[PDB]
């Protein structure tokens, strides 16, 4: 009685957990991505200053 | 001088000294009378049998409990056992050891002055204290944190402790036990053939239902497979011969702790109100009270209790608790134990209800101190 | 002899050596009391607890905060946190130790007194000295110039300092902190059906608070954007189970230091009143004002508040200058650390208050020289 | 066209028209379902009793109240009760009719959507509005200025005006009332014997508490002098014969009101809490906050309930001001006749929420605009 309870218990369990390491390794591809993201962002802002105190001294 | 420890309980005394590792008298708390006529001049009948000498003479007696619900309610008959309790089996004298007395919670406050005033007053203990049995259920357990369900003969209750501390707001007593479990079972047993009306037979049907019943971890699926084969069937042999068969009255019986309806109360299932008495509880401490359910008393002893009950609480409680029940093999003298452990510390010695004190403040000294 | 760095706070005792890198103890200053019944004969029961030994047992005690917006309101209960963290948590003996204390700006005379009084007296310290937090959190940040918002679980306030002067009549102070906002997120929990009214509970909604909880860039549009979507919802796991969600709490609740009307308050928010305790210094240090606005405490934690805080001020401040917030990784310490800093200087070593100077000239030695 | 009145409360539905002077339908907040067998073939049965129908057939059913503090924990027996209440009761077509119906402050935002949903589509009301009790029960007292006390079955709430301006950051929420003093005393008379555990027995205790309860103007010479005397026992008698008597219990119950910690709560007695939500307002207008306490709901219709708010409160606030307890005699309908005289001004029509804004908005305009 007691090993059929456990035994489905944690299949139930291996089926969230399955759930939450398709959600983790969803986060991860969502981790880099937004690396990748903030790193175009980086750049934009690093192009942007630049041309914000070239431009600036001209002014 | 040594102390001695008399669990009282609605369905049996289990007395002894403090100190000892189990108790030295377990008796029935009943109370027999003669019915029939009496023909042999000469037999020296007696006027009155406690204990177990009016289990063997079961036949031609009446019995009677001066304790129903765990509250007493024959004080000459609780005299009696008492009188026989010191006397006969444990043969000591009252008036050269204090006494630590055991009672319910929840109960009213007159059974408490009572016990105080017979003690004092017609036994001359030198000193006395009365302990709640689930507080010594948790001593005996070995943990100062923990939500015990005991459940003797009369009553059944819950209290909550945690680090030593009593939740006294969320203590639940429930008043069905193993005598309305063994009124139910003589009631259901009516259906097979079988006829139980005496005490004498409900104390044959007591005998049946620790002997032969269950608690099924699936009630339903359980009542079909009893339904379908006859695998769940067993014989019990009354003592006269007369060998009687049960089929799914063996679960049927203890089924009523989980559905209480089933004897026409209202209340919910033990482990209803288990779940009930944690969620009234500090959120901070349900977590750890929900791995320390401390189980107590006879009515706990079922083949598979533990088991359904840990399932139903599991189906309660969130999802990431870890439910655990705490069942000692030895649970039914739990309270008896603790109460030893109790009345043998050095730091209690100071707790007691000296003669002195009693002669002083009356009867009321119990409860409004100690 | 090395020298002792107490910074009291008002939520927070964070101790350690003066010349150390981080304090070497850090509990939550917070006292409780049992209001259960305890029943366990011999448990130990202590009378009151104290740091986050109260913290694990919070379940059956009361907890009480004895300083309530900077101000010590319960003197008993200050002298139990100290005389814990001079013996328990740091294990010295005071008498071979000057104690640098910390205390905020603009608050009774009194509690400086009764500060060096208790010192001196019930502790015999060699010396002492009380400090402000915003110097010495400019210390730790390494600088002589910048106007510093120390925001912590009491008091929030701004202190102007150049070249090492500071301005003492544009010293705001305010007195919204980290605990009027975890009230207001008690409060603001209820209309998702979480009901915390416990301090146990507080205690909770402080951790939720902590880890959930975040400024937003643009506060209407946020607003909306949670309205829409539900991509803002976090979950939350209390001490029992029962997971909660919140979705625009997670802003609503910081977003009071910059709208103190939510919380029914009259005062500005702190980027208004930094602004307006620039503008009242003189013109000529205001430029380098505006580029050293050096964020402390542990308020000052929220994800976002270094963006939002400098985009209010640059839409207050004149479009020519150059609006800086600084807030280093380590804020919610350096106000500990400067005054570690602070108490290792060479020089310093003149400005203690001995054990003499008092014995000559009474309590009101502290603020009347030092 | 008249508009409809319905403050639901925990414990009574009142209805009625706008425009009287009483509620025309006062019966319990109680659905009953049958709980026995059912023998009889063709008595026809019903599936579920409600209101005081339920009432007098309680002895076979099971009593289940749809709210529980002030929240709407069961939306289909709520949806029951508002079907019976507008057609057995008041016997009206809903779809004729706007409805105001009243609310608890501080509590979820989807009990007040729920409502609106309900009315507008299961009962078609051409428009509906959602009151807050105490500024009901201000206007019923008439007045405009005052820290009205309410306290019903399910919660007790503090909320002060001034001048028609409600002060939301000084609304204070308690959740003790009628049903939780009618538990403790439940729990209390086991002491002396009587054990009521049924729902139906806790209908006949909540009587008892109606009949037999007072406040003891000093509660601890109040115990002295019942345990003293026997002058204080009061008789009552069961609807089956069998007279009870209580003692000290009758003023023991509504105390709790006065020590929330005697059902284990850490809250502060409701006297404290008024003088906190005081002491929360603008200095300006607690003077005239102090002369304008305003006693509405059942749980303050207790004799001498008004005499101790005083005394506490007097204790409190400094010795200058003037203390009034403002109780009425009719203190127990305030909120309903609030509601009436509302629903009956020329300047409220505007405020309904017309069919076709509900259309546009979807369930969330209740809150968003009204
Ligand atoms: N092995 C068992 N299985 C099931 N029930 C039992 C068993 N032993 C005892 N009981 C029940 O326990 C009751 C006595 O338990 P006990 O704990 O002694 O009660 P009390 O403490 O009130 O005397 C009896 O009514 C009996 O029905
Ligand atoms: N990571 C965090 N995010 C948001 N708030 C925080 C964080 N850490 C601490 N707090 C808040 O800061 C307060 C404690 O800060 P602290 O600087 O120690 O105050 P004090 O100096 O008065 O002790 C707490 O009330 C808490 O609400
Ligand atoms: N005369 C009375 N004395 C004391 N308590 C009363 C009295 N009448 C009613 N109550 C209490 O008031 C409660 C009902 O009050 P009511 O204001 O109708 O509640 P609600 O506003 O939630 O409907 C009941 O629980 C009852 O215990």
């Amino acid at each position: 009685h007691i090993a059929e309870d456990a035994d489905r218990k944690y299949e139930e369990v291996a089926r969230k957990l399955v759930i939450i390491e398709s959600d983790l390794e969803r986060a991860e591809e969502r981790a880099e991505l937004s690396e990748g993201k903030c790193a175009e962002l980086e750049e934009e802002l690093k192009t942007v200053t630049n041309n914000l105190k070239s431009l600036e001294a001209q002014a | 001088t040594t102390a001695l420890v008399c669990d009282n309980g609605s369905g049996l005394v289990k007395a002894g000294f403090a100190g000892d590792d189990a108790p030295r008298a377990v008796f029935p708390s009943i109370v027999g009378r003669p019915r029939h006529q009496g023909v042999m001049v000469g037999m020296g009948q007696k006027d009155s049998y406690v204990g177990d000498e009016a289990q063997s003479k079961r036949g031609i007696l009446t019995l009677k409990y001066p304790i129903e619900h765990g509250i007493i309610t024959n004080w000459d008959d609780m005299e009696k056992i008492w009188h026989h309790t010191f006397y006969n089996e444990l043969r000591v004298a009252p008036e050269e050891h204090p006494t630590l007395l055991t009672e319910a919670p929840l109960n009213p406050k007159a059974n408490r002055e009572k016990m105080t005033q017979i003690m004092f007053e017609t036994f001359n203990v030198p000193a006395m204290y009365v302990a709640i049995q689930a507080v010594l259920s948790l001593y005996a357990s070995g943990r100062t944190t923990g939500i015990v369900l005991d459940s003797g003969d009369g009553v059944t209750h819950n209290v909550p402790i945690y680090e030593g501390y009593a939740l006294p707001h969320a203590i639940m007593r429930l008043d069905l036990a193993g005598r309305d479990l063994t009124d139910y079972l003589m009631k259901i047993l009516t259906e097979r053939g079988y006829s139980f009306v005496t005490t004498a037979e409900r104390e044959i049907v007591r005998d049946i239902k620790e002997k032969l019943c269950y608690v099924a971890l699936d009630f339903e699926n359980e009542m079909a497979t009893a339904a379908s084969s006859s695998s769940l069937e067993k014989s019990y042999e009354l003592p006269d011969g007369q060998v009687i068969t049960i089929g799914n009255e063996r679960f049927r019986c203890p089924e009523t702790l989980f559905q209480p309806s089933f004897i026409g109360m209202e209340s919910a299932g033990i482990h209803e109100t288990t779940y009930n008495s944690i969620m009234k509880c500090d959120i901070d401490i349900r977590k750890d009270l929900y791995a320390n359910n401390v189980l107590s008393g006879g009515t706990t002893m079922y083949p598979g209790i533990a088991d359904r009950m840990q399932k139903e609480i599991t189906a309660l409680a969130p999802s990431t608790m870890k439910i655990k029940i705490i069942a000692p093999p030895e649970r039914k003298y739990s309270v008896w134990i603790g109460g030893s452990i109790l009345a043998s510390l050095s730091t209690f010695q100071q707790m007691w209800i000296s003669k002195q004190e009693y002669d002083e403040a009356g009867p009321s000294i119990v409860h409004r101190k100690c």
